[PDB]
RNA sequence: GCCGCGAUC
DNA sequence: ATGAATGTGCAACAGCATGATCGCGGCAACGTGCAAAAGTCGTGCCAGC
């Protein structure tokens, strides 16, 4: 984690929580199975504004 | 970063607190030595000491030796304690300890269905305590929550009845310790038992890789409507029969069931009953249970098969076949739509697996689950009746 | 002004400020004259840096 | 005479077939012997505390003319015995007193003294003692100390497997491992460069230290190489002839011998030419000039004309250089060997690598390399080199290290200084060069001749040495400023560092653990435990596959079976039955000397190194009557391998078939028929069975049960007993037979049995007597059998009528189906004693008195408390009932009017005091046993305390009165004899007390001598009784010096009976285990023809795959034994004649095939035959030794003797349907143990308990109401299923959502089942942690 | 060896966790030649086991030329495989996840029918975790 | 808030 | 024939090595004197019985 954080710190990047590992850490619904439909509805709302 | 308590009002300084307090201890003396017009050497040394202390606080074990506390062990810094193993293993990222969970030794229950697990009534009434409170308050037995608490501790009979009412169709999911593959955590329908150990269905032991020699399993309760549906439509034992690795049926009888099926479907050169002609599989059970014939005798039985060449329709054909009494008895449990050449063998731990696979492929899921339960029941019964024993 | 203090990091014991000058729920977000501890729900010890 | 009294009670039918030569040793000798040699006085300084004292003392100041001279030492008497020390909860130790004096030397007169103060002993330190079983009772515990198996100091050569640089170059390295000090290594480069890794610093040439040993460049070359001389006279340039040197070379020019051609240019190189040249005596001959070009000059010739000379050693020569040396007159030139056939170019290359050629330069170089700080000033480097090596104190090779150093280098002398000299480094460097050259071989690192064993005594000696060094450093400062008035205790004797170090070692160490207390077997196998870990050992992760392997020298010294399974396999061992340690610390094994072809009965003890030279025979080899082997070809072990050798080549003989195995694996019958891993599992599982309610002997054993039980200290063995006088349920007293007595005071031997007492694993320890009354008892006889022991026989299970058959899937996998007659007959019911403690300690606001009167508690909870405030003994308790009524004072000094009216309407305290009363923890039931109140001195004693002290006084006087009764009986007998001798009054004299006023005076001699002496004896005996009675009344009843904060303590014990139940684990002793699955009723178990239903039903499917043939053979053999027992029981039922019963027992005892069992009932009287027959009516307890026991034919004959089916299978009828099972079922009696893994202790269930401040997650583990951890793999499986809502609810609302938990609890109570999730606290903690660094993390909108 | 297999499973799961079937059919024509696995002279994997539960990227041609057997982009199952084995087919080109041609996921057709259920795989299944667990479930029994 | 030690699968 | 740039090879340093349970112990880092204020103690006060 020491290597990854610094290479992420200097670049100032973002996560965007696209995979399964990121959503498990945060505690939201994973984009798979039953939680996949919920993440499909949210994507349209973000794109539509 | 709270202090670790101990006997008396004394509060020991923790590892994180020591690393900080060293930094401020250096900082105050340095910021003092700035204004005293001290010689460059001493302030230089103090700057080096403060810089080293800050580095050790931020990551101990880098840029020189590692500072230690009372014991000759490194004082873990902010790096070593990010979450668990310097990463997010223990306290985050799938490492959360969960409540509404139990743990007890597992034994075997052969009377259980494919989707049932025996749950002790002492783990229940503790996993389902809030549900019991809700049902007690709903029926007016305890107007206040405190009364429900007190009567649950006193464990009256009506509390047991209400627990049985709550349990009725609330699936609960058991898992073993080294969850290797996705079949290592399955959801069963609990049946309360007057006992102290979880009763696991013998068929799912192959999937769990569990044998009853002190093995323990955890019992996690899905406590939400979405969670209950997920544990019923995605995790029920009757749902996942085919292993998601090769397509072969993971839930397949083994050990005593296979021995019983093998002993039932065998042929002896001479036994009680030779060349007898009997009406059907019904007479085979009557002759065997009466003692007039042996399980390994060879007879000719008039038997009916069902066939599925017709589109969605079953056609019945009747013929006279030469088989054994044991095979004729076994045929009574197979569903309609399977050719008789599937039980006219020895059924040695592979023919039975292919029997289940063909039943799944041709018939579906409900018939193959019922078939698996019947197969295990009859295999256990006839293996016990055989009296197979190993001697010197 | 130590590592664990009361002027910053919030209070220590519930909605009670130091010296007992203002220890109630009648006072919200007030600063005692004698001590700089602000009244809060003592769960802010997990947020102030 | 042949059999002892307890052996006459029940004779095990040994199957033998091989006579035993040496009986099993004390079986706990290592621990006791090590501590004895650690404590006992030694005239010399070999070992023990005396050796450490000689090593440190005497001490003196820096030219202060004051020295510390000491003589001897003594260990005081312990102030508590083992039992009281265990009960009270303090360390069993003794004071340490030492005799030492002060001497003051004259300052003006050299070597003269002016004062000599011979002060008395000064107390210093506490040394815990070892109990006679081998345990160190510290802090009220057992705390056994496991011996450590560590690398022996010496010289170790290794090859590093030849794969470091992947070039195929094998690299040889040497190590110098000392007992204490710095290390030293030699290392071979891929480029063949000598590197020395001193104290594991950077790699450094060996030439620097070689020069630092005051060796010049020419001298090192002369020592490390064979120099040759080239003579160039009159331009001939002759060459010396050494035929043995040149083996492989090319003749660059014609070689002529004395003017005659011997070898042509490029001629034959075979040994024939070399032999021909050697045979001809030829002087020096000329050689081509170009040949000498490749040579390197070793010495440095000096020109006689000018001081200029070619001193450049390790350099070649030039053509112009030849003219220069010819002009200078250098007729002879000295050059080294420069030959590379077996030797090679070394040393010189390293001298060319580094240019330091001075001792000072080498010293400063090594000082800078090791210490990168301040450069030295001709003193620091020299001092550092003196301290690093060849130092008396800082560095010290052990005696065993010196022995191994000398043996590895093949030196005749075995003794010497424990320090390494200059020649030693040279010798090891030479040996490394030789091993690189080809001569010699690398030694194995796992050889048991290289792995030393160290015990508790040596470790305690090392700790005491460290403490002694510290106190000596403290003392040295005193004499600098010490005056003559300063006494020894005033000179900082400073016992605190020594006691601190000793107690730190004994209490908190890697190799001093809680002793296992399930069965005597666990204690026995824990005391003699071999551990490779520890301070000087190796880390678990560090151990490779080589260490965890069974080296072929583990034959008779380390068990190959018994070892932990998962993490620690191969790192924890167990000593074999006959193994012991060397005088240096190496494991030996007995062997029998074989002279010619007959094996003698003389026994020689062979270490690991010695046994690799001889030829050792096999225990299972036949013999003749005189002693010769029955075959001319006999299997043997020569050097690690096994082959067949001639009868005349055999040199040594194995003592017995039990030699290889340990104690734990010796108690498995038919061990040879079991798989090795299954035997491992059975041996490990035997050490876990809980002692049941009633001891039950094994129907089939190995005869080693008696040795395990007797030497474990669990039983009570008659030390010198004769005929027992009075047997009690708690006491045994024996009147010793007159033939052997101690003259004066006579006396009897009294045993105080220990009743129900908690063990370390919460199990109960009980001792029940064997002898009834007036039974003669010989030396070594067992009187009281402890937990899991029957008549001195280790019995840790119960025999069960096991049938192997699948029963309707209830014995699926490894499940066990148990009958209900097992439950009814109270088998496997165990007692578990649990300890609950409470201490009354003062606080800021006052004292914490304890009383029954507890405010705010109803009369229901006060029903079971006395006037003092603790539960009555024997009250059955459960749930959470109050145990001790303890109040904690609260602070209040402002009596507000509300408090005033509260005190007015209620009591004076008005319930101000709190109630910190200890309650029964959840899940704990059972009747109380004892209460252990103790009181601080000065304070008023508890009301019940007086009853404890009165009970102690009652038992004390009752125990002392018997010897007084006997002594006054003897005195009365003597007085009666004297009065009968003269003036006898017959019964009149006996009627009047005091011998009827001492029978007046009678004769003058009797009055002056007889009566006066009798009166004097009576008076002094009465006074002696009174003084010791008073002293023992005084010391028992004394105010205990509690902890300063502690005022008064109370402890409560509970006793719970655990009946067998489905979840409880049961296992055999052949590696078969399992959990019960159902307690079936009696009427459902299968029954034979006679109607006896089986007790346990097992699964046959577990035998053929695990290869546990011991199960089947044991069941058959137990069935035969129980058939014999049933025959004897039926015979006793008809009360037939003694002759017929004796004949049957005789015909059943001598059955076998050339068994070494010569018991016979002819020399057995009538009454002991009936006692034996009534003792073995349950079953004839036969014993088959480990590797040579009952065969199939013998078992079949035993079965046929009892009128049973020979094949070992019976027709079993079903209990439910009553239909005969088609195949016969193998029915037999197997010994089933109940392990210590009970479900009552393995169930947990949490809904909402207590969380942690950080991460806000639920706690973990039982006894804390924790929750099962949803691991990473579980979440992966959840993701694989596609179940996302379950994952979300298991990640947020169950663990870390502070508001989510409460919201969802409210929703469930309402009945909503709504998610309403949130944001875990763990991620917020992680964000705060990262923000605490220099990295900023925030959540974007 | 259990530790070294668990570490491998950890790495595989971490690599493959971000993989979910998010599309129905990418329409790509790419495929992989699937011939029965042969070693020396012994038949060691028949084509039936390798091609069962996959989609045909191109129509399989019987030895008789210009004779279609199965339509393009169809799922092979027990009936199709039994019909295919009756003839003398040797090579079948089938679509696989390596050529899914979709972005951030894998088409439901390019990945064949799931092995847990008879029907084709539905959208949203986390195939990467299943694949990693399936690969790492053995390994605690591989002989090393 | 751990560290050692032992044990189970 | 010789110098410089480049590519190759070798040595030192960093991360990492399964999961879930149960049971016992042991266990760290002042001073200073005066203003300035505040609290306290011996003492005298009025109000209730
Ligand atoms: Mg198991
Ligand atoms: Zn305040
Ligand atoms: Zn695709």
């Amino acid at each position: 984690t020491t290597r990854v954080l610094t290479e992420a710190a200097v670049a100032g990047k973002r996560d965007e929580l696209r995979g399964l590992k990121e959503n498990v850490i945060v505690g939201r619904l994973i984009p798979a199975g039953t939680g996949y439909a919920y993440h499909q509805d949210r994507m349209r709302r973000r794109a539509a504004g | 970063r709270p202090l670790v308590p101990l006997d008396g009002g004394r509060f020991a300084t923790s590892d994180l607190n020591d690393l900080y307090r060293r930094v401020i201890n250096r900082n105050n003396r340095l910021k003092r030595l700035l204004d005293l017009a001290a010689p460059d050497i001493i302030v230089r040394n103090e700057k080096r000491m403060l810089q080293e202390a800050v580095d050790a606080l931020l990551d101990n074990g880098r840029r020189g030796r590692a500072i230690t506390g009372s014991n000759k062990r490194p004082l873990k810094s902010l790096a070593d304690m990010i979450k668990g193993k310097q990463g997010r293993f223990r306290q985050n990222l799938l490492g959360k300890r969960v409540d509404y969970s139990g743990r007890s030794v597992i034994t075997v229950g052969p009377y259980l269905r494919l989707h049932q697990c025996g749950l002790p009534k002492k783990m229940a009434l503790e996993l389902f305590k809030p549900f019991i409170y809700g049902k007690l308050e709903l029926r007016g037995l305890a107007t206040t929550i405190k009364a429900a608490k007190k009567m649950v501790e006193r464990e009256e009979a009506v509390v047991w009845d209400i627990l049985d009412e709550v349990i009725r169709e609330h699936p609960v999911l058991l898992n073993r310790a080294p969850t290797l593959h996705r079949l290592g955590i399955q959801a069963f329908e609990p049946v309360l038992i007057e006992g102290k150990a979880i009763q696991l269905h013998p068929l799912v032991c192959a999937a769990y890789n569990a044998d009853f020699d002190g093995d323990q399993m955890a019992v996690h309760v899905p406590l939400t409507l979405e969670a209950q549906l997920e544990a019923r439509a995605l995790m029920m034992s009757t749902n996942n029969i085919l292993s998601p690795a090769n397509g072969e049926p993971i839930i397949v009888p083994s050990q005593d069931v296979v021995l019983g099926l093998y002993y039932m479907t065998r042929d002896c050169v001479n036994a009680k009953g030779e060349g007898m002609v009997l009406t059907g599989p019904k007479e085979a059970e009557r002759l065997y249970r009466s003692g007039l014939a042996s399980l390994h005798a060879r007879v000719k039985v008039r038997i009916t098969e069902y066939e599925k060449d017709a589109n969605g329709e079953l056609v019945a054909k009747t013929s006279l076949k030469d088989t054994t009494v044991g095979r004729a008895i076994l045929w009574m449990i197979v569903p309609k739509g399977l050719p008789y050449s599937i039980v006219n063998q020895a059924l040695g731990k592979k023919a039975i697996s292919k029997m289940l696979n063909t039943c799944y492929r041709i018939l579906g899921l409900k018939p193959t689950v019922i078939f698996a339960d019947q197969i295990m029941y009859t295999g256990f019964a006839y293996a016990a009746r055989s009296g197979a024993s190993v001697g010197i | 002004d130590g590592l664990f203090c009361a002027r910053i990091f919030g209070p220590v014991k519930d909605y009670e400020c130091l010296c007992g000058k203002y220890k109630r729920l009648k006072h919200r977000g007030v600063i005692c004259e004698k001590c700089g501890v602000e009244v809060t729900q003592t769960k802010v010890r997990r947020e102030r840096m | 005479m042949v059999y002892s009294y307890t052996e006459k009670k029940r004779i095990r039918k040994d199957f033998g077939k091989r006579p035993q030569v040496l009986d099993v040793p004390y079986l706990l000798s290592i621990q006791l012997d090590s501590f004895q040699k650690f404590i006992e006085q030694d005239p010399e300084g070999q070992y023990g505390l005396e050796a450490a004292f000689r090593s440190v003392f005497p001490i003196q100041s820096y030219s202060g003319n004051s020295e510390l001279q000491y003589v001897s030492y003594r260990l005081g008497e312990p102030v508590f015995d083992v039992q009281e020390c265990q009960i009270r909860g303090v360390t069993y130790s003794a004071p340490l007193r030492v005799k030492l004096r002060l001497v003051i030397y004259e300052r003006e007169a050299p070597e003269g003294t002016v004062k000599d103060i011979k002060e008395q002993e000064v107390y210093m330190g506490e040394i815990p003692l070892m109990t006679d079983n081998g345990t160190f009772v510290i802090n009220g515990t057992e705390r056994v100390i496991v011996s450590q198996l560590h690398r022996s100091p010496g010289v170790f050569f290794d090859s590093d497997k030849g794969k470091t640089h992947s070039s195929g170059k094998v690299l040889y390295n040497a190590r110098i491992i000392p007992y204490r000090g710095s290390w030293l290594d030699f290392e071979f480069d891929p480029k063949d460069n000598l590197f020395v890794r001193i104290d594991r610093r950077r790699k450094l040439p060996a030439t620097i230290i070689l020069r630092a040993l005051n060796y010049t460049t020419e001298q090192i070359l002369d020592l490390f190489f064979e120099k040759v001389i080239f003579e160039i006279r009159d331009n001939k340039l002759q060459m010396e002839l050494v035929p043995e040197r040149l083996r492989g070379e090319t003749a660059s020019f014609d070689i002529e011998a004395n003017g005659k051609v011997y070898v042509e240019k490029g001629r034959r190189i075979t040994a024939r030419h070399i032999r021909q040249l050697e045979k001809d005596d030829v002087k020096l001959i000329e050689v081509p000039v170009e040949y000498i070009a490749g040579k390197v000059v070793a010495k440095d010739y000096i020109d006689e004309s000018t001081g200029e000379l070619i001193c450049a050693a390790n350099m070649e020569l030039s053509l112009d250089l030849l003219a220069k040396l010819s002009q200078s007159g250098h007729k002879r030139i000295e050059t080294l060997f420069t030959n590379d056939l077996d030797h090679g170019p070394y040393i010189s290359e390293t001298l060319r690598v580094d240019p330091t050629n001075d001792r000072l330069s080498a010293l400063v170089e090594i000082y800078r390399m090791m210490r990168p700080g301040e450069p030295p000033t001709r003193e620091a480097a020299e001092s550092l080199f003196e301290n690093l090596f060849f130092s008396e104190d800082r560095y010290d090779l052990s005696a065993v290290g010196r022995m191994k150093f000398n043996r590895s280098l093949l030196r005749e002398e075995i003794e010497g200084s424990g320090i390494l000299s200059k020649d030693d480094i040279i010798d090891v460097m030479k040996k490394l060069i030789d091993i690189r050259n080809g001569k010699g071989e690398v030694d194995d690192i796992d050889h048991l001749g290289n792995r030393r064993i160290r015990s508790v005594g040596e470790m305690a000696e090392n700790q005491f040495r460290v403490g002694l060094v510290r106190v000596e450093r403290a003392v040295k400062e005193r004499l600098s400023l010490g005056d003559l008035d300063t006494l020894m205790p005033q000179d900082m004797i400073n016992a605190k560092p020594i006691s601190a170090a000793v107690k730190e070692f004994f209490g908190s160490s890697q190799l001093s653990q809680f002793m296992d207390q399930n069965n005597p077997l666990s204690e026995i196998t824990h005391k003699r435990r071999i551990s490779a870990l520890g301070p000087g050992g190796l880390t678990r992760e560090r151990a490779g596959f080589e260490v965890r392997d069974v080296h072929p020298t583990h034959y008779g010294r380390v068990c190959p079976i018994e070892t932990p399974e998962g993490p620690n396999i191969g790192l924890i061992n167990s000593l074999s039955v006959y193994a012991q340690t060397n005088e240096y610390g190496f494991l030996e094994t007995p062997y029998r000397k074989v002279t010619d072809g007959v094996v003698t009965d003389e026994i020689h003890y062979l270490s690991a190194i010695e046994e690799g030279n001889y030829v050792i025979a096999q225990a299972n080899s036949n013999l003749d009557e005189e002693g010769h082997f029955v075959e001319d070809l006999v299997t043997c072990r020569s050097k690690g391998e096994s082959s067949l050798f001639s009868r005349d080549q055999v040199d040594y003989m194995d003592v017995s078939t039990q030699q290889v195995v340990s104690v734990g694996a010796s108690l498995i019958p038919f061990l040879e028929h079991d798989d090795a891993n299954r035997a491992l599992m059975g041996a490990n599982m035997q050490r876990q069975a809980v002692p049941t309610l009633r001891a039950d002997k094994p129907l089939v054993g190995t005869g080693m049960e008696r040795a395990v039980a007797v030497d474990s200290g669990v039983t009570a063995v008659a030390k010198r007993g004769g005929v027992v006088q009075y047997v009690d349920a708690s006491r045994i007293v024996i009147k010793v037979n007159e033939d052997e007595m101690y003259p004066g005071e006579a006396g009897i031997d009294i045993y105080n049995l220990t009743k129900y007492t908690r063990s370390n694993q919460n199990t109960c320890i009980n001792q029940m007597p064997c002898v009834s009354l007036g039974e003669p008892v010989e030396r070594g006889d067992v009187l009281a059998d402890g937990p899991s022991t029957d008549l001195g026989e280790l019995a840790l299970g119960q025999n069960m009528r096991v049938a192997f058959m699948p029963w309707n899937g209830y014995n699926f996998e490894d499940s066990i189906l148990v009958s209900e007659r097992v439950v009814q007959e109270d088998r496997f019911t165990t007692i578990h004693i649990q300890e609950l403690a409470c201490v009354s300690r003062d606080t800021k606001l006052g004292p914490e008195e304890i009383t029954a009167d507890i405010p705010n508690v109803g009369e229901a909870a006060l029903s079971k408390l006395d006037e003092s405030g603790i539960v009555y003994i024997g009250a059955e308790v459960t749930g959470g009932d109050i145990l001790v009524g303890k109040v904690t004072p609260k602070g209040e000094t402002q009596l507000t009017p509300e408090e005033k009216l509260l005190r007015a309407i209620f009591g004076e305290k008005a319930s101000d005091v709190k109630d910190s009363s200890l309650r029964v923890p959840n899940g704990v039931s059972g009747t109380v046993i004892d209460v252990q109140v103790f009181t601080r001195d000065g304070v008023e004693k508890d009301k019940r305390a007086l009853e404890i002290e009165e009970m102690q006084l009652k038992q004390a006087k009752k125990d002392l009165s018997e010897e007084l009764q006997i002594l006054e009986a003897g005195l009365f007998s003597r007085i009666r004899a004297v009065l009968v001798a003269g003036g006898v009054e017959a019964e009149k004299l006996d009627k009047l007390p005091r011998d009827r006023w001492l029978e007046l005076g009678l004769t003058d001699e009797e009055k002056q001598n007889q009566l006066e002496q009798l009166a004097e004896q009576y008076d002094e005996l009465k006074h002696e009784f009174e003084k010791k009675l008073e002293a023992k009344r005084r010391k028992i009843t004394q105010g205990d010096d509690l902890a300063p904060g502690v005022l008064k303590i109370v402890k409560v014990y509970l006793a719970v009976k655990r009946r067998i139940q489905p979840g409880d684990k049961m296992a055999g002793r052949h590696g078969n285990k399992g959990v019960i699955s159902k307690i079936n009723p009696i009427e459902d178990m299968p029954y034979d023809e006679n109607g006896t239903p089986v007790d346990i039903v097992l699964n046959p499917l577990g035998v053929p795959s695990r290869m546990n043939i011991g199960q089947i053979l044991e069941t058959h053999l137990g069935m035969a034994a129980k058939g014999i027992g049933d025959k004897i029981n039926a015979m006793l039922k008809q009360q037939q004649e003694v002759a017929k019963l004796r004949e049957f027992i005789q015909r059943a005892y001598d059955l076998g095939a050339d068994v070494r069992q010569k018991v016979d009932l002819s020399t057995f009287s009538d009454e002991e035959v009936m006692r034996l027959a009534e003792n073995l009516r349950k079953g004839m307890p036969i014993a088959t030794p480990v590797f040579d026991g009952a065969k199939e034919a013998e078992i079949k004959e035993l079965l046929k003797l009892g009128d049973l089916p020979t094949s070992g299978q019976i027709r079993l009828y079903d209990g439910r349907t009553g239909e005969q099972f088609e195949r016969p079922v193998t029915v037999g009696y197997m010994y089933m143990l109940k392990l210590n893994h009970l479900v009552d202790d393995k169930m947990h269930a949490r809904s909402t308990g207590s969380y942690s401040l950080v991460t806000q997650q639920p706690l973990g583990g039982k006894a804390q109401f924790g929750g099962q951890r949803f691991g990473e793999m579980e979440v992966w499986a959840l993701e694989a299923y596609g179940a996302a809502y379950t994952l979300q609810e298991m990640l947020t609302v169950k663990s870390d959502d502070v508001n989510g938990r409460t919201k969802m609890y409210k929703n469930i109570v309402d009945g909503n089942h709504q998610m309403e999730p949130g944001m875990p606290e763990s991620f917020n903690v992680l964000l705060k942690e990262i923000r605490s660094l220099g990295i900023n993390i925030e959540l974007e909108d | 060896k259990t530790a070294n297999s668990g570490y491998l499973t950890r790495r595989l799961v971490d690599v493959a966790q971000d993989l979910v079937v998010t599309e129905d059919d990418c329409g790509t024509h790419e495929g992989i030649m699937m011939t029965p696995v042969i070693e020396g002279g012994d038949v060691k994997e028949p084509l039936r086991d390798r091609v069962l539960g996959r989609v045909t990227a191109e129509d399989v041609l019987k030895p008789g030329t210009a004779d279609i057997l199965v339509p393009r982009n169809t799922l092979l199952h027990e009936q199709w495989c039994d019909l295919l084995e009756e003839n003398s087919v040797d090579a079948v080109k089938v679509r696989s996840v390596v050529s899914c041609d979709t972005d951030f996921g894998v088409c439901a057709h390019c990945y064949g029918r799931d092995l847990a259920r008879g029907h084709i795989i539905n959208k949203g299944e986390a195939i990467g975790v299943i694949a990693a667990q399936s690969i790492g479930e053995p390994g605690t029994q591989l002989t090393m």
